[PDB]
């Protein structure tokens, strides 16, 4: 198995146009994940809220669904609760909180990109390792 | 006005406040004003446990136990309506706060009781005609006692209501009809009558404090055993807010 | 006799769809615009005596009214078991991933 | 003089005595098997060999002597679910008594 | 004047077991906690010691053989608080919440620190070199790592090692699942210590035993070749030289008695100093190697190894361990 | 749990005990479960919600603010707990997070 | 591998719980023990052979008396723990003879666990527990431990087996 | 019967103890009879089969696959999120042949119980009361024999060690010799070891 570009593809908006991530952007979406997200989001899973999770299919349910690229990028720079009624961005970070959220603050649109491609990309490779919990370790 | 500091470690956390020996007022009750219990603590100071003679007919009185599980007894921070009924009498219908305590009492011989000392869902009414709370009110009522342990609580064998195994894993080809009063837990919820009498008023600050008296059931591990009937004696402190 | 009672809830229809006076309030997760805000009004309300009467619960609007409508056919209504809605179980039920 | 564990290392060279403590040996030997025969003589059911066979009971010497073919008892059993069976001398009591004389 | 007179018994090396300052501490804090050990060990009532009133009997006479017999750690509720018997409103609070557990572990430490003490006290009055306490450092290290040091770096005493055999397989199993010790290091340098603390007293013995000079007859034992006291070495130190330095080669054998015993010394305690420190580490939670998901295919799919083997055996204990004392996700001490 | 619209004072564990909040044996109100035995812990984020008995529920209820939230989850993921190669969290946790703390 | 072998022992075999087990354990550290204890009480009975402060010097191979007072070492352990070896072929042998036999009683509880042959459970704590949910020892809680690594190692330790444990199987305490 | 009796894992040496004492009886009681083939299905009809218990596991859980291989059933430890628990499923279980021929059950804890019973392979009735049976396996003679021999073979290699070590060794069993010659066991002074002709 290698990473091939059909791994790299993932919905771009919720239309259904998609984009083709480079490894290089995979890479670096891997390693902006891990920086600024994987203290609570390792392995897919919430810490500070384990019923929710980053799997595609938690996200697709999301209210707006998150399980694009768009999607992802949006809450990245305006977080809500799962049904899109409250804005989280005092508590979440945020472009748009990152004076409380430091690691936030030199987030270009390509590094959201990136790990928003991360985080698509990773359920398709890791299968129910991703947001599975220590079960699936 | 006692900062944390000043009290932790000496066990006066779980004393309830006590009123001024000066005061024997009445708080006055409007028959439109809606009430309020702003807080609620219950200190208990005796846990007697009744007996269980051999024979059927016997005197089953309340023996005295001791205390093994330290000052964690009090429940505090109780609140609640105090609605007035048309026939004058007073009616406390708890909401929240800290409604339970679990309390291991031990008995003469070694034996352990464990009791979930309660007032969870207390509904508790006055007789009526009662225009002024005074030194004679008294709130009679019934509360809720649910299980001792909650559905997944998990025996040491690692068998459970809401979780765990449903036999003795570690008989694999034992009979199953003797062991099905510990394999299969059951939840429990009784019962418990308790009577608030009042004994002290403050009718500036609304404050009201004196003694009860409740019964209710021990635990009864998930129906493994059968439970010891309690008696709880103590001390109260109830401040009533106009709504 | 001694019959354990979360198994025989399991026999119901609380085993196959959303329970609205016993499921632990995680599961509206797994439904589009339940969790949190309609969730936590569910929960709070509860019992229920049918499964509609999830629509009169009190401050609802039009867009949380035409969503539970949406998820009528997700939801049964049995009797409140005590083991499950006793110890604040239907908020946290102590199952975390 | 000698420690405990070198006893025995008298017998190194007396060939004689080191018969008798061999034949001493195996009476020994041989009278466990005729009271082990016997033992399980006394506790053993033969009245189901198809669900409480031998090994079901803890059986240790009864499945040798059956192995190269005492299977009958004097009492009228075999262990084949046989009953009035015959078996002479070399029953399982035979076999013991041969062993304990 | 009695206070010299008791200086000088105290000091005394006439006396049958010596005493010493040292030893003026021990005697009564060792009989202490050996005297509350034995009547715990025997008769004490359950222990609550996970603090959610779930009790524990670890005494012979509540249900406990040999095997299982434990005097119980002290309450999760209690911590690292101070409990005396004169903190607890009785004795029945007392021994439901462990308070024989504090006041044994207290007294053990304090007489074993003395015993360490006394050993290079006596080595002083009888004229010796005085390092035979640095030795019994290891395993006095090794007390204060599981009786102490773990409870203070957790939090609670109800985290110190049970006193007792499968009390003991629970602590060992527990931190395993917690800390990964078998990866720690530290804890794989004191299993080369005690390896070869075996291998080479094995080595020693039997090197010694082989090159003993022919004393006695074939019928007496050759331990009557020594009398105590004699001069002469009683065997030939050059003859196991040369068959150890036949059997790997010549350079690898001791010909110095010294540097042997140093030798044989030093390997056991360095190893057990090591691993009394890799409990006090972990201790302060600075666990042993972490290598689960570490090997990643070309794609992304993680390859298991023996590590992601022991982890799920690790997630098994942390999972089962303590089944209803955690209420929320992480197990953080 | 309490944004969910648990009763958080009147919520029972698995074996009694309150699931937030039980009684230190002096009497102070403290966090439940293992925590327990952490109660003497006082810092900065933590002593708005504490009053003369201990955590008060009332402002437990009504005074958790933003700022505080955020400290709790941001310290609660960062426990000092790791590896010697240094991968953050309890043994059992997955190669991801590279954290010891100091 | 071999720290798999070890949980995996401690998982199905209960080896900690086997007193064969327990004999090379008292063996093993019994060995390193009198290693420790023999070197320390050696280097500290030393003879002043030379005017080194370094007392390595100070010992010849082809010398005939002894480096180190056997009496001083012997009045040591006889006031410091009560006895004391007197007899110096006597503690060789001895050094010999613990690590030895623990091994060996050790490979005897090996062969006993090849034929699955456990000291798994003790009946009588198992009978007591099955009928009475209250009574909890170490023991009992050794075993639940015991239960989890069995059903969390086996699917992947044991490939062969096709083993298929879904979530809900898996024996977990609460949260965690 | 006596083929469905070996077909159970009762009668398995490698699953009894080494201080669980006595008879294989003892450990279950005394076999009496078949209780006949346990075929269990889910509600939809399909044949569902009880994944048996290997002799390494003292407990085992239960689970259920179909043909396939799939899990389409078990008993849950934690039943907050179960999904195929025999309540859900709607399993039964049916007997053939035996005791219980013909005879279908429906009730999941009796369903349960038989399957708890399936994970041992074949299901007997069991005499629990003669021996006083405590329900935990024990090992047939051919595994306390297998055991008792091969401790014998390893304790008597130690013996023929040791016994032929004190033979070819038998001039130096009291110790060696006093006078040895330290330019007998010194590298340089012989070519051939402990040959004294070779010396250079
Ligand atoms: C048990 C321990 C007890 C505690 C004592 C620790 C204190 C001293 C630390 C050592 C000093 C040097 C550390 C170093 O340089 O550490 C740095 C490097 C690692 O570098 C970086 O280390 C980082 C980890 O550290 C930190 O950096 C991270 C940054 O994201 C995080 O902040 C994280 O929290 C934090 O821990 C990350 O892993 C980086 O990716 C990685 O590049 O450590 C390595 O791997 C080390 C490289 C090989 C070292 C070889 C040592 C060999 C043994 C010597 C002794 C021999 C025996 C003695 C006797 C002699 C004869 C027998
Ligand atoms: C007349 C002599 C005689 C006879 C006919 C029997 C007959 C019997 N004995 Mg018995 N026995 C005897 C003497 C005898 N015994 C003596 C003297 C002793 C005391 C030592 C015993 C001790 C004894 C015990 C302890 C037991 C029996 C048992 C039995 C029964 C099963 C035998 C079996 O499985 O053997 C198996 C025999 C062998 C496998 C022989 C092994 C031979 C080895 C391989 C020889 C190797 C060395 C050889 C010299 C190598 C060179 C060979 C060369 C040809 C190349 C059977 C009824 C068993 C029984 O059921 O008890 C009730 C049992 O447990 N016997
Ligand atoms: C206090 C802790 C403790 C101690 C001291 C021991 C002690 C022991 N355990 Mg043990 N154990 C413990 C806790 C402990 N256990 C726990 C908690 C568990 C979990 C249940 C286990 C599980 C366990 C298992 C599963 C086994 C042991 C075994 C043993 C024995 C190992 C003997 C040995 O040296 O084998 C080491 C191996 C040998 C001596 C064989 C010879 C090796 C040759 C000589 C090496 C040659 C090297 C050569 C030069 C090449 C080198 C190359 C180089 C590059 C490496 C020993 C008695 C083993 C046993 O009982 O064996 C019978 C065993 O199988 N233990
Ligand atoms: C080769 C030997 C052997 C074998 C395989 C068997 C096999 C059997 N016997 Mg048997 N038996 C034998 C010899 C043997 N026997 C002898 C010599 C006698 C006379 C004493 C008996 C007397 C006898 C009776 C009376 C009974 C049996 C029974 C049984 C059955 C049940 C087994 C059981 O409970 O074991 C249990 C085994 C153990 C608990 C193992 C013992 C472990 C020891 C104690 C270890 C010692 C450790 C040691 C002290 C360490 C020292 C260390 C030091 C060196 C440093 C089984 C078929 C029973 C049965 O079912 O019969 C119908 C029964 O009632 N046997
Ligand atoms: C055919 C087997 C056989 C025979 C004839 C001998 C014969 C001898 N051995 Mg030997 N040995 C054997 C097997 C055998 N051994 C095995 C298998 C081992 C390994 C365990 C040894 C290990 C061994 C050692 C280490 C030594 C001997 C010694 C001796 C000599 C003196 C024995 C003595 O006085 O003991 C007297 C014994 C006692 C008074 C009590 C022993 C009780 C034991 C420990 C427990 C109970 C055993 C039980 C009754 C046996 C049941 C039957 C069993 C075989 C199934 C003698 C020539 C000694 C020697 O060479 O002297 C110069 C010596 O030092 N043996
Ligand atoms: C009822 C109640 C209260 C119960 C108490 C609770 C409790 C749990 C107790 C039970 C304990 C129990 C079950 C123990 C089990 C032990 C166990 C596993 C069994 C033993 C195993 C065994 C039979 C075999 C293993 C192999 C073996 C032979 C081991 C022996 C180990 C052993 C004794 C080693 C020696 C240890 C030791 C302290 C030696 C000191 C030697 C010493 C005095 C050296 C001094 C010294 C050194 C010199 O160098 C010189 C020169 C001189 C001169 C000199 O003097
Ligand atoms: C002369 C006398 C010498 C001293 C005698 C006492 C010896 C010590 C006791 C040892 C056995 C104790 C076991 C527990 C007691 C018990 O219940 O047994 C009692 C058991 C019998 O078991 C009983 O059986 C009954 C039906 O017959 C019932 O089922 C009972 O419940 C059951 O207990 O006795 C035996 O099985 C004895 C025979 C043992 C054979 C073992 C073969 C393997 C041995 C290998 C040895 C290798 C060891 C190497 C060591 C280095
Ligand atoms: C449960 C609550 C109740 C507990 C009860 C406890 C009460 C203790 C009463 C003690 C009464 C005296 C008995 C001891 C006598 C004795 O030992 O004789 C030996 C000599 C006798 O006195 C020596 O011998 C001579 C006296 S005589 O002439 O021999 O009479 C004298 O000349 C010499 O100076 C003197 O040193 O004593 C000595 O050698 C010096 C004192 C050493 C005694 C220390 C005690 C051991 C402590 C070990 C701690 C851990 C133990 C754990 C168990 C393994
Ligand atoms: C750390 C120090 C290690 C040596 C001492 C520890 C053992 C003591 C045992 C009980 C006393 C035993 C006893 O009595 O020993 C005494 C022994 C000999 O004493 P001497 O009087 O001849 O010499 C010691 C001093 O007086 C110096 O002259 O001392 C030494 O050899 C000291 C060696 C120091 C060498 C410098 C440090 C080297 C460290 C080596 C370890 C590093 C590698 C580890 C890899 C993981
Ligand atoms: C602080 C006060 C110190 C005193 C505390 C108590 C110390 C007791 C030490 C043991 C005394 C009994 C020794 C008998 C045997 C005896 O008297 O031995 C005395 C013996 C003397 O040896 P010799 O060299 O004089 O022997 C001559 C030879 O020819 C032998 O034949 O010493 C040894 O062999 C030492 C090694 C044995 C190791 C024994 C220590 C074991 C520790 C205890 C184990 C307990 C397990 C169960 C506990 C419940
Ligand atoms: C403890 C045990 C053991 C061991 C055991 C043994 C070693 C035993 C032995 C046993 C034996 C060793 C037995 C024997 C017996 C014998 C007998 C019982 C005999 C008898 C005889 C008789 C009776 C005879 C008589 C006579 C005479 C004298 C002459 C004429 C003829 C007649 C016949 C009359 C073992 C280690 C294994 C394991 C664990 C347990
Ligand atoms: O107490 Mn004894 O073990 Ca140290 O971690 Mn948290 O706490 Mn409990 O769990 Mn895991
Ligand atoms: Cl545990
Ligand atoms: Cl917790």
């Amino acid at each position: 198995a290698e990473l091939t570009p059909e791994v790299l593809t993932v919905p771009l908006n919720s239309e259904g146009k998609t984009i083709t991530l480079t490894e290089k952007q995979y890479l670096e979406g891997k390693r902006l994940f891990q920086y600024a997200c994987a203290s609570c989001h390792v392995g897919g899973i919430t810490k500070t809220n384990p019923s929710l999770d980053l799997r595609t299919e938690t996200l697709a349910l999301a209210t707006p669904p998150r399980d694009n690229i768009e999607g992802l990028v949006d809450y990245m720079k305006n977080p809500t609760t799962y049904d899109g009624e409250q804005e989280i961005a005092e508590v979440h970070p945020s472009l748009r909180s990152a004076d409380i959220f430091p690691k936030m603050r030199n987030l270009t649109e390509k590094d959201l990109v990136a790990i928003a491609g991360h985080i698509l990309v990773e359920p398709k490779i890791l299968g129910d390792k991703w947001g599975g919990g220590k079960v699936y370790y | 006005t006692l900062t944390y500091d000043d009290i932790v470690g000496t066990g006066l956390a779980n004393k309830c406040p006590t009123l001024d020996d000066t005061a024997r007022g009445a708080y006055p009750i409007d028959s439109s004003q809606t009430y309020r219990i702003a807080r609620l603590c219950l200190q208990p100071t005796t846990f007697l446990v009744k007996e269980e003679p051999k024979n059927k007919r016997q005197e089953a009185e309340f023996v005295p136990t001791k205390l093994v599980t330290r000052e964690t007894t009090s429940l505090d921070q109780i609140q609640g309506e105090l609605k007035v009924n048309s026939d004058g009498s007073l009616t406390f219908v708890e909401e929240d706060g800290i409604d339970f305590q679990p309390v291991t009492v031990q008995m003469a011989g070694g034996e352990r009781i464990p009791l979930l000392f309660t007032v969870k869902n207390l509904v508790a009414s006055t007789q009526p005609n009662v225009t002024s709370i005074t030194t004679s009110t008294d709130f009679k009522g019934e509360f809720n006692v649910p299980s001792y342990r909650t559905a997944n609580f998990l025996d040491p064998k690692g068998r459970g209501l809401a979780s765990g195994y449903d036999s003795a894993i570690a008989l694999p080809q034992a009979k199953e009809e003797e062991l099905a009063r510990a394999n299969v837990k059951r939840f429990s919820l009784t019962k418990g009558q308790i009577s608030l009498n009042v004994a002290k008023v403050d009718g500036r600050t609304g404050e009201i404090a004196g003694t009860f008296e409740s019964e209710q059931l021990s635990d009864d591990d998930m129906g493994a055993h059968e439970p010891h009937e309690v008696k709880i004696q103590g001390v109260f402190y109830a401040s009533i807010e106009p709504a | 006799e001694l019959v354990n009672v979360v198994d025989e809830k399991l026999g119901t229809a609380y085993g196959e769809k959303i329970d609205l006076n016993n499921t632990n309030i995680a599961a509206f997760i797994q439904y589009r615009g339940l969790y949190p805000t309609l969730a936590k009004l569910i929960v709070k309300n509860a019992p229920y005596e049918s499964v509609e009467d999830v629509l009169n619960i009190p401050g609802l609007t039009e867009r949380q009214k035409q969503i539970l409508r949406e998820n009528l056919e997700h939801f049964t209504v049995t009797e409140v078991e005590t083991a499950l809605v006793e110890g604040g179980d239907r908020y946290n039920n102590g199952l975390y991933k | 003089g000698l420690p405990w564990y070198r006893v025995h290392t008298v017998l190194i060279n007396d060939p004689g005595r080191l018969i008798a403590a061999h034949l001493m040996h195996t009476a020994l030997v041989a009278g466990w098997a005729g009271s082990m025969a016997l033992y399980e003589l006394a506790t053993f059911d033969p009245s189901d060999p198809v669900l409480n066979p031998m090994w079901r009971q803890g059986m240790f010497v009864l499945p040798f002597m059956a192995r190269l073919g005492v299977t009958g008892s004097w009492s009228g059993w075999s262990i084949t679910g046989e009953t009035g069976i015959d078996p002479g001398f070399w029953s399982f009591e035979g076999v013991a008594l041969a062993h304990i004389v | 004047n009695l206070w010299e007179r008791f200086c000088n018994w105290v000091t005394s090396t006439d006396n049958r077991l010596y005493v010493g300052w040292f030893g003026v501490i021990m005697i009564p804090t060792l009989l202490a906690a050996t005297i509350c050990f034995v009547i715990a060990f025997i008769a004490a009532p359950p222990v609550d010691i996970d603090g959610i009133r779930e009790p524990v009997s670890g005494s012979l006479l509540y249900g406990n053989n040999i095997i299982t017999g434990a005097v119980v750690p002290s309450s999760n509720a209690i911590g690292l608080h101070f409990y005396p018997i004169w903190e607890a409103a009785s004795l029945d609070e007392w021994l439901y919440n462990g308070g024989p557990y504090q006041l044994i572990i207290f007294h053990f430490l304090l007489g074993a620190s003395c015993y360490m003490g006394r050993q290079w006290e006596l080595s002083y009055r009888l004229g010796m070199r005085p390092w035979i306490c640095v030795a019994y450092s290891a395993p006095l290290a090794s007390a204060f790592a599981v009786f102490l040091i773990y409870p203070i770096g957790q939090g609670s005493f109800s985290d110190g090692m049970p006193l007792g055999i499968s009390g003991t397989f629970n602590f060992m199993i527990v931190f395993q699942a917690e800390h990964n010790i078998l990866m720690h290091p530290f804890h794989q340098l004191g299993v080369a210590g005690v390896f070869g603390g075996a291998l080479f007293c094995a080595m020693h013995g039997s090197l010694v035993t082989s090159s003993l000079i022919r004393e006695t007859t074939e019928t007496e034992s050759a331990n009557y070749g020594y009398k105590f006291g004699q001069e002469e070495e009683t065997y030939n130190i050059v003859a196991a030289h040369g068959y150890f330095g036949r059997l790997i080669f010549q350079y690898a054998s001791f010909n110095n008695s010294r540097s042997l015993h140093f030798f044989l010394a030093a390997w056991p305690v360095v190893g057990v100093w090591f691993t009394a420190l890799g409990i006090s580490t972990m201790a302060f939670n600075l666990n042993g190697f972490n290598f689960n998901h570490s090997v990643i295919d070309a794609k992304g799919n993680v390859i298991n190894t023996w590590a992601d083997i022991i982890n799920r055996a690790n997630l098994g204990m942390e999972v089962m361990h303590e089944r209803n004392a955690h209420n929320f996700p992480l197990d953080l001490a | 749990d309490q944004k969910l619209g648990a009763n958080v004072g009147s919520a029972q564990g698995p074996t009694g005990l309150g699931k937030y909040l039980m009684r230190s044996p002096t009497g102070e109100i403290i966090f439940g479960g293992e925590t327990m035995r952490f109660w003497d812990f006082r810092g900065p984020w933590l002593e708005p919600l504490r009053g003369p008995n201990g955590l008060d529920l009332n402002k437990i209820k009504n005074d958790i603010q933003p700022w505080q939230e955020r400290r709790a989850a941001e310290y609660m993921t960062h426990a000092p707990l790791g590896s010697l190669n240094s991968v953050g969290g309890v043994a059992t946790e997955i190669n991801s997070v590279n954290f010891v703390s100091p | 591998a071999i720290f798999r072998f070890l949980l995996f022992f401690q998982g199905f075999h209960n080896w900690t719980l086997n007193p064969f087990h327990m004999m090379g354990v008292a063996g093993v550290l019994g060995g390193a023990l009198l290693c420790a204890i023999h070197g320390a009480t050696v280097e500290n009975t030393l003879f002043q052979d030379g005017e080194g402060a370094s007392t390595f010097r100070a010992f010849n191979p082809t010398q005939a008396e002894e480096t180190y007072s056997m009496v001083t070492a012997n009045r040591f352990w006889s006031q410091i723990f009560g006895i004391a070896f007197s007899n110096k072929r006597w503690l060789h042998f001895f050094m010999l003879f613990v690590p030895v036999t623990g091994l060996w009683m050790s490979a005897i509880g090996v062969v006993g666990l090849a034929l699955n042959l456990r000291s798994y459970d003790f009946i009588s704590q198992e009978i007591r527990a099955a009928e009475d949910p209250e009574f909890e020892t170490f023991y009992t809680k050794n075993l639940l431990l015991n239960e989890g690594i069995r059903a969390w190692m086996a699917p992947q330790d044991q490939p062969h087996e096709n083993f298929v444990f879904p979530e809900e199987v898996l024996p977990r305490g609460n949260a965690l | 019967e006596k083929l469905a009796f070996y077909d159970y894992i009762g009668n398995n040496p490698a699953k009894g103890g080494l201080f669980r004492t006595g008879p294989m009886n003892k450990g279950d009681g005394i076999a009496q009879a078949w209780k006949g083939h346990a075929v269990f299905r889910n509600k939809e009809g399909e044949e569902l089969f009880v994944r048996r218990m290997p002799a390494f596991f003292e407990s085992f859980p239960v689970i259920l696959t179909d043909k396939n291989g799939v899990v389409k059933a078990d008993i849950p430890f934690r039943r907050a999120e179960s999904k195929y628990s025999f309540e859900q499923q709607g399993v039964t279980v049916s007997f053939y042949g035996g005791e219980l021929n013909g005879q279908t059950f429906t009730d999941p804890p009796t369903v349960k119980s038989y399957a708890r019973k399936a994970i041992f392979g074949e299901i007997f009735e069991f005499d629990t009361e003669t021996l006083n049976s405590d329900g935990i396996f024990r090992t047939s003679p051919r595994g306390w024999f297998t055991f008792a021999h091969a401790v014998f073979a390893l304790l008597f290699f130690f013996g023929h060690i040791w016994h032929g070590a004190r033979t070819l060794f038998r001039d130096v069993f009291s110790g060696i010799d006093p006078e040895l010659s330290p330019e007998q066991v010194e590298w340089g002074f012989y070519q051939k070891v402990g040959d004294v002709t070779t010396r250079r």
